[PDB]
Parts: structure tokens; C-alpha cells; sequence
RNA sequence: AUGGUAGGAGAGCGUUCUAAGGGCGUUGAAGCAUGAUCGUAAGGACAUGUGGAGCGCUUAGAAGUGAGAAUGCCGGUGUGA
RNA sequence: UGGGAGUCAGAACAUGGGUGAUAAGGUCCGUGUUCGAAAGGGAAACAGCCCAGACCACCAGCUAAGGUCCCAAAAUAUAUG
RNA sequence: CCGAUAGUGAACCAGUACCGUGAGGGAAAGGUGAAAAGCACCCCGGAAGGGGAGUGAAAUAGAACCUGAAACCGUGUGCUUACAAGUAGUCAGAGCCCGUUAAUGGGUGAUGGCGUGCCUUUUGUAGAAUGAACCGGCGAGUUACGAUUUGAUGCAAGGUU
């Protein structure tokens, strides 16, 4: 074990970013957001610690699908009761709780570990152009093509 | 003449028990399941000594990609430029330079760019 | 298992109910007894050719002579046994702790004199052996015994 | 200064004696005695005997004052068991277990 | 020679092969016999001819 | 200020006064070794060798030609009576840098 | 009907965490003698 | 050149005993316990506690010479509780 | 030439064939490979398929099969549909 | 040759306790110390037990008496743990505590990656195929005689009893 840097608390500094979902595609936004949340954009990335920044998504109702995903692309869940399977379409979920849509899409791109859950707790997603987190002084972030 | 099984069984088992220090419950008290774990432990260590190198190269490459995308460049094109410019420098040393002295990393990113 | 006392009957039925299948309490895996392959009364002696025997004796004596561990005297004049006098004799002759003394045929007086001293052994020319030759560090002979061994080994 | 008392080969099981021993560990002697008087378990008077023996040892052999003492250590260990072939059932075995009780009491100084 | 400096002639003596004493010998479990059959059995084998 | 040297079959990043551990060399304790293959030099000025920098040595002083901690190499094949146990102690040499030239 | 695996020390002592005795009340006898059991004129010098 | 099961070949580590030599021991032997030690492996030392009389080393020689499994045998002790 | 063996339950894949129903993870032959007795990377996991044969260290590098949105290393590359 | 699971079944209470109608079968069980000097006396307690005192070189040598292993049962503490899916380890790795046969040290382990026990039998077993509750002890290619073939040595047209 020669020299390789290993970030820890007392080394790492987390920031606050704001991303506008208007006119954007769901998965193509969510991949980049997951990368930000996990810290792949940082040179001090270490996987056994939560290097990574905070992210704010604002509009979330102008999010766009392609094709007929509005009526196809059904989300399922199960209550662990018999015949307790339930369904809902993506357009329905967009006009009703569009924040859950994006947050679940991003938590699906994050891993299902303890650190992954902590990293997904750093995602604040809203409906509409206003957010409360002005005290944290967030910077606007433009997505890469 | 007769020879009885004295002290060698006990020594042989005891040093395995001692190798099994820190294990959960019966796996630091009982010879059979302790021995079973120590063997497994050595096999795991044999393969992990080799997984280590892969994992660390993976880490260095991730860091270099991050450092390059700040200068609007991918890992792939950066390393092609380095190879063409002659640089025979490790990914590890690259990562450490990118963390410590960003200026030098920019300075050789310029060379990677102008070699294309 | 055949010589251990008892063990005639089968201790339980072949199927039992939930037990291992056994045939006698004196089987070898039982504490009671029954040894499988142990020692047996026998002998370890073996023979080899007479020529080899003679060669071994000659080689031993030649080693003892070329190591300057050979001494030859005239006769032993012991009219009675005296361990003390034999001790003084082995003091005069600068002999080590281990020494073999070879008479021609038999001298009970010198035998009795040297019997009780540690390291000392007494032998006849006919009764020489490679073991008590090699164990010794020095070898004192009478002239007659030397000639006798010379003729019977030459 | 520590005064100790042990009672060996008591015909009660350690699992049963330890339940009541756990209440008096770290207590003052008077309140421990009270707890033992107010607990209705078979081992309470036995433990009381041991405790009072320890306090008497402190008062006689070490000349300590019994008003400012506390139970420092209190434990039960296993003694030798007795095997009994239960005839009432169907050829079963019954182990009568036994305990070595120990309590030590201190003033809290040196 | 000396009894405390005894040495046999070179090539005169070998150690016997001890069967049934673990894996690393190469003669441990089956003791050279293979797995099953008539020849694996004690007193087994078939008579000559 | 700092330098990238190549010794063994690998690259090391060094500063002055630093202690390093390196694959075995053919020198003795107390002696002085000079690394000649330098790839990069940093600090105020920067020098980037294509392979190397046409000069640019690094002097160091040797200590402790020693052996590493033992590792026990164990392997087994489960249902087959086949295992192997070996020991290994890798040699190293320790050095302390005294000066880097450029 | 029978256990398929033995119980470990951990599981045993986890199960034995609610298996203990509570503490009695012990209102100290204001009248005389040893400490009285609560709402009990104890045979051993109690005055509840 | 060096993956490896039936299997063939080779070289070794340890155990009890014997011969010889040379040694250790109430200023504390063997056993037991602990340790961050050495050796490519089997395995070998050293130090400290406990114990209170025998035991190593070198070379050779003999074997009741190495166990984790046999619904194995004998004892102790658990689990269910 | 001689000393010592073990083995005589085989499996899949591809290809040439019988049988079966141009059914079977079927069965019987033949020609190759792998497993058996072969770890490693890929095929989501998966003895038999693709790559490739582990003497031991290394926080060094080049490639194979398969790949470069995130899970999860590498092109949200170019150009044309 | 054995040295108390050995060696007689039996080192002691042995062909005895015990089993069986009977013929018969058939165990377990050794060690204070040099010397009994085998704990006067006091205290708690109904007594058993103990704590002092004392004998002794030694009483964690006190008759359940040399040594006193492991399983197993406990008491104290340093690190750690109540949003977590687990063949329990392994590689990486902060923080906290310690300080060695002093050498690129030790203990714990927030978190990340990898990872379906052993043996036997099988074409093939994580296997829902077998076996093992745990620990300790015992527990299986041996000896005689002969044949054959390799190595060693001696002598050699002779060699050998």
C-alpha cells in the first residue's frame, strides 16, 4: 500500500447544485444527476465514503417522454398481499406527484447500499420553479450533451 | 515400543485456533469450523491479492476522467494524446498529480491536446 | 480381538433402532480392547559371510592402530587381583578413560582387577568383537595375544 | 479494603440464583438486605446468609464500619452436579445442579 | 569408526513407504488401491492365473 | 520540489526528505544510490520528459536492506484432496531522498 | 416439532433479556423495625 | 519449465524407544498458559507466568510413528428451556 | 526390456449418421473440443458455450473474448443510412 | 514389553457392584505432603460452608487433596452496535484505544468491493444426496515364511553354509 489519496471527513466539501428539468429527457437527466450525487465528477472520489454534492431539481412537470411512454411505461408495485399488485402510468404520475417519478428514476440508478441510500437522501426535487433552499447558496448546473 | 498421541495434536489445533482470532462465536473456539474458515480465508486472500490491482486501477481511471472533464476532455482522448506525445507516466502518478498540483496536470493536458 | 477375553455375542441387533452396527465389544475401535497390528514375539538376528566378518575386525584394528590407539606390552604379572594396582598401571601407561585389554586366553586375576573400573573392558583374543573394539579409545595387548590374532586373521 | 464470603455446594441452580444476585450488585448493604428480605425466591435467605457473613468478616477481621459499605462483586459459579435416574418417567436422567456463591463488600477506598 | 559418528554406505538404506497417513504423501485415503471393486477390499484380489 | 522516478517496474512520487520503500537493489546500507530514469518534475518550474528529461537524477541514501512481513499462501480444491501451503517474504530496500536535480 | 439447528449463545442470551425480576417497592417503615413491604404489615417488623 | 483427481517417482518435518558422544536442570526439568519471533511446508526457538523432577542436542538404529469425519467406542459438557 | 499402477457408470457442445415422430437435457456409433482432473475474464446468475491454461510478491504496463448512459472500468465518439 | 481408555476382564471393593428364571454376560474406580506436623483459638451461621489466625518450603498442596488442557458456565471492562437482508470471512479503509520477541507495530471496525461450509460418492452436489451436537482421548497395509525385481557390500569360475 504505497501512496494513493483517500478522502475522509475533514477533507471533503459538498456543494449545492440546481438543475432545471424543463425540456429535458428523464433518463438522460437522471444519469447525470446520479453521477453528481455519487461524486464521479470529483477528482477525490473514493467509493467507501460519501464524496458527492447536493442536487436540486425544480420544475419536474415539464419533464418529457418520447414515444407513447405517456400511456405505456407502467410502474408496478406489490403490497405483499395476494393479488395486491398495483399499477400506474407515467403520464398519470407526471400530472400527479411528478417529484416521485424523478426521485425513483434516480434512486434506481443509484445502488441499494447504505451509502447509496444516504446519497439518495441528498436529492431534493420539487414541482415548479421555486425551492426553499436559498440559505445554502446553490449554483446552477447545465447538463452535458 | 508404544508411542501415544501427546501434545502434538494440541499444538497443531491451538495454532489454528489462534489464527482464528476475531471470528464470530464458535469460529474462534472450535477446531473444526475454525480450520474450515482459515482455509477459506487463505483462498479468499489469494484471489483478493489480485483483485486489489484491478480495483485500484479502476479508481485511478475514474479520478483521471473526472480531472479531464474539467478541461473538457475525456480519459480516452487524453491517454491517446499522452501516448502520442510520448508520455510513459502511470495512471496512479497522474491521479496524484491531479489531486496535488492541478497546474501541472493542465500543463500536460495542453501537450495531450496539441499532439492531436 | 480373538485373544481378548469375552466379546462372543453381538451386542445388539444388526439394525438396532438408531445405532451403529457392531459385532463385539472387543473390536479395535472399542475402549475395551483388541489391537490390530502390534508387536509380535520374534528375533532380529541375522548373519553375513565369514569373509565380511573377518574384514570388519581387520578394519577396526587397523583404524585403532593408525589412530595411535594401539599399545603392546609384555605379560601381566598379577598374582592376586588389585583394582588399585591396575589403576596405577593405566596411569603409568598414558591411557584414556575407555580402553580394551586383550589377553591371550584367560587371566582371571587381571579380569577381576579391571572388572570394577568404569570405561575398562577385558577380552580374550578369540573373544574379540567389533563393538567393544570400536567403543574403546585405546587397545592394550600382550605380545602373545597379538601374535594369536595375527595368525587367526592373516 | 475488601471482605469476602463464599458458600460452596449449595443445592440450587446458578441460573436461579443469578436472577436475584443481579439485583444487589453495586448496591449498599442495607438496601441489598432489604431487597433480599422482600424478594420471595428460594435463594434469597441463602444469599442473605452469605452477605451477613461477609459483613461480619469485615467488622471482625478488618475493623471496617458496616454503615459505609457496598456490594462490589456478587456472582455464582457452577459446582459439581449429581446424576439421578428418574424412575417416574421412562428411563430418563436428571441433573441436580449446585452453585458456589460469592459476594465481596468494600468501603470504596485504598 | 566411532559409534557416535556412524554412517551407512550411500544407497544402502531407504525409508519405507507408509500408507494411509494423509493427503500430501499421495497415498492417503485409498492407499493406492483406487476407489471400489474386488481389489480395493481387504484380502481381496483374484488368485494368480 | 517533487519528482516522478521509475525504479523496479513501477513509478514513485518523491519529495526531498521523504522515505521510500523499493524492490531490492544491488547496494548496501549507508551507500548512496542515484535514480536516473525521471519522467516528470514539478514545483515552481515544470519539466515533462517524453520518456525522460535528458539528465534529471535523484540522489538518495540507502537504509535497511530487509524482508517484508510474511504472507501465507494457501489454496485448496474442495472435494479433491489437493491443497498447497507456502510462505513468502518479499525483499525490499528503504531509502531516504536527499536531493533531486533537474 | 424438534429443532433443526442448535441455538447459539447469542440467540439464547438475546431471548433471556426480558427474563429477570423486577424490584419491589420498599416503603421504609416509619413506625419501627425492618423496612415494611408496601401495603403490607410485614411479619418481619412492618407497619403498612 | 513449474494447474491438476486414480496413480507413479523423490526429498523432508515431527512422535516414543535404544547405542555412543556431548550437555541442561531446586540459581527450577518435562508438562500447561500467553506473546507483536524464525523457517518455502510439515514445524523450530526465545521471554514471562504456573509447576515442582526429570529432559534436551549430534550421528546412527528400531517402530503400537501423526485423525475431522467410519448412524465409530469411552467419558465430560451443552441445545431444546 | 523390465519394476509399479489406476481405469472398464462417462457428460455437454459442434459436425457426419442410424433409431425415434427431419420429438426429447432421448438413445446408439463415428470425427474434434471442453469438463472429468482447470482456477481466471465474458455469457445476469449457470461443470460442458466464447476468451484463455494460476510457481510466488507489486497501490506498474499491453492486449483477448466481450464492451464504453447510471447501477458498474471505458465514446451521451465521428460519418452515413 | 505397557505405564491407569495402556497392560490381565481385574494395580483399588473382581470374575466383585450390576444384568439375566437359567446356562451365561460382566464393569467403572490409582497419586496430600519429606514428615500428619491433617487447620488449637476467634468471628458469621441451625448446620453445611467460609473469613482470620496458625502448621508447612508451599494450603488457588486442606482429604471432591501432584500437574489441572479444551468444550461449557460466569463477573468486569477498551472498541463497537436499535433503516438493517447476513457461508459471517476476505481486500480496501477513516475514527477510537494501546504500546511489542521494536518491526514499513497491536486491538476494535463507520463504510465500500468480492464471496452459496467440510467429507464421501458422483457425468455432474451450495445442494432439498450421505455423515458429523460440541470437546478430549482411543481408533485402520503390519509380522513370519517363500518368490521376484531394484539399490548396497564382499568374494569371483567360483560363491555359500
Amino acid at each position: 500500500m504505497r501512496q494513493t489519496f483517500m478522502a475522509n471527513e475533514s477533507n471533503i466539501e459538498r456543494k449545492w447544485y440546481v438543475i432545471d428539468a424543463e425540456g429535458q429527457t428523464l433518463g438522460r437527466l437522471s444519469s447525470e444527476v446520479a453521477s453528481i450525487l455519487r461524486g464521479k465528477n470529483k477528482v477525490t472520489y473514493t467509493p467507501h465514503v460519501d464524496t458527492g454534492d447536493y442536487v436540486i431539481v425544480i420544475n419536474a412537470s415539464k419533464i418529457e417522454f418520447t414515444g407513447n411512454k405517456e400511456t405505456d411505461k407502467v410502474y408496478y408495485r406489490h403490497s405483499n398481499h395476494p393479488g395486491g399488485i398495483k399499477s400506474i402510468t407515467a403520464g398519470e404520475l407526471r400530472r400527479t406527484n411528478p417529484e416521485r417519478l424523478i426521485e425513483n428514476s434516480i434512486k434506481g440508478m443509484l445502488p441499494s447500499t447504505r451509502l447509496g441510500e444516504k446519497q439518495g437522501k441528498k436529492l431534493f426535487v420539487y414541482g415548479g420553479a421555486e425551492h426553499p433552499h436559498a440559505a445554502q447558496q446553490p449554483e446552477n448546473y447545465e447538463l452535458r450533451g | 515400543p508404544r508411542v501415544k498421541g501427546g501434545t502434538v495434536t494440541r499444538a497443531r489445533r491451538k495454532k489454528t485456533i489462534k489464527l482464528a482470532k476475531g471470528y464470530f462465536g464458535s469460529k474462534h473456539t472450535l477446531y473444526k469450523v475454525a480450520k474450515q474458515q482459515v482455509m477459506k480465508s487463505g483462498q479468499y486472500a489469494f484471489r483478493d491479492r489480485r483483485q486489489r490491482k484491478r480495483d485500484f486501477r479502476k479508481l485511478w481511471i475514474t479520478r483521471i476522467n473526472a480531472a479531464a472533464r474539467q478541461h473538457e476532455m475525456s480519459y480516452s482522448r487524453l491517454m491517446n494524446g499522452l501516448k502520442k506525445a510520448g508520455i510513459d507516466i502511470n495512471r496512479k502518478m497522474l491521479s496524484e498529480i491531479a489531486i496535488s498540483d492541478e497546474k501541472a496536470f493542465a500543463q500536460l493536458v495542453t501537450k495531450a491536446k496539441d499532439a492531436l | 480381538r480373538s485373544a481378548v477375553s469375552g466379546g462372543g455375542r453381538k451386542p445388539w441387533k444388526q439394525k438396532g433402532t438408531g445405532r451403529a452396527r457392531q459385532g463385539t465389544i472387543r473390536a479395535p475401535q472399542w475402549r475395551g480392547g483388541g489391537i490390530v497390528f502390534g508387536p509380535t514375539p520374534r528375533s532380529y538376528a541375522y548373519k553375513m559371510p565369514k569373509k565380511m566378518r573377518r574384514l570388519a575386525l581387520r578394519s577396526a584394528l587397523s583404524f585403532k592402530a593408525q589412530e595411535n590407539g594401539l599399545t603392546v606390552v609384555d605379560a601381566f604379572n598379577f598374582e592376586a587381583p588389585k583394582t588399585k594396582e591396575f589403576k596405577n598401571v593405566l596411569s603409568t601407561l598414558e591411557q584414556p578413560k575407555k580402553v580394551l585389554v586383550v589377553t591371550e586366553n584367560e587371566d582371571v586375576n587381571v579380569e577381576l582387577s579391571a572388572r570394577n573400573i568404569p570405561g575398562v573392558q577385558v577380552t580374550t583374543a578369540q573373544g574379540l568383537n567389533v563393538l567393544d573394539i570400536t567403543n574403546a579409545d585405546s587397545l592394550v595387548i600382550t605380545e602373545a595375544a597379538a601374535k594369536k590374532v595375527e595368525e587367526v586373521l592373516g | 479494603m475488601e471482605a469476602k464470603a463464599v458458600a460452596r455446594t449449595i443445592r440450587i441452580a446458578p441460573r436461579k440464583v443469578r436472577l436475584v444476585l443481579d439485583l444487589i450488585r453495586g448496591k449498599n448493604a442495607a438496601e441489598a438486605i432489604a431487597i433480599l428480605k422482600l424478594t420471595n425466591k428460594a435463594s434469597s435467605p441463602v444469599i442473605e446468609k452469605v452477605l451477613m457473613s461477609a459483613l461480619a468478616n469485615a467488622e471482625h477481621n478488618y475493623d471496617m464500619n458496616t454503615d459505609e459499605l457496598v456490594v462490589k462483586e456478587a456472582y455464582a459459579n457452577e459446582g459439581p452436579t449429581l446424576k439421578r435416574f428418574r424412575p417416574q418417567g421412562r428411563a430418563s436422567a436428571i441433573n441436580k445442579r449446585t452453585s458456589h456463591i460469592t459476594i465481596v463488600v468494600s468501603d470504596g477506598k485504598e | 569408526m566411532k559409534l557416535h559418528e556412524l554412517k551407512p554406505a550411500e544407497g544402502s538404506r531407504k525409508e519405507r513407504n507408509r500408507v494411509g497417513r494423509g493427503v500430501a504423501t499421495g497415498n492417503g485415503k485409498t492407499s493406492g488401491r483406487g476407489h471400489k471393486g474386488q481389489k480395493a477390499r481387504s484380502g481381496g484380489g483374484v488368485r494368480p492365473g | 520540489m517533487f519528482a516522478i522516478i521509475e525504479t523496479g517496474g513501477k513509478q514513485i512520487k518523491v519529495e526531498e526528505g521523504q522515505e521510500i520503500f523499493v524492490e531490492k537493489l544491488d547496494v548496501n546500507e549507508g551507500d548512496t544510490f542515484t535514480f536516473d530514469k525521471v519522467l516528470f518534475v514539478g514545483g515552481d518550474s515544470v519539466k515533462v520528459g517524453a520518456p525522460t528529461v535528458e539528465g534529471a537524477t535523484v540522489t538518495a541514501t540507502v537504509n535497511k536492506q530487509g524482508r517484508g512481513k510474511k504472507i501465507t499462501v494457501f489454496t485448496y480444491k474442495r472435494r479433491k484432496n489437493s491443497k498447497r501451503k507456502k510462505g513468502h517474504r518479499q525483499p525490499y530496500t528503504k531509502l531516504t531522498i536527499d536531493k533531486i536535480n533537474a | 416439532a424438534v429443532p433443526k439447528r442448535r441455538t447459539s449463545k447469542t440467540r439464547k442470551n438475546k431471548r433471556r433479556t426480558h427474563f429477570k425480576i423486577s424490584v419491589p417497592g420498599m416503603t421504609e417503615c416509619p413506625n419501627c423495625g425492618e423496612y415494611k413491604l408496601s401495603h403490607r404489615v410485614c411479619k418481619n417488623c412492618g407497619s403498612y
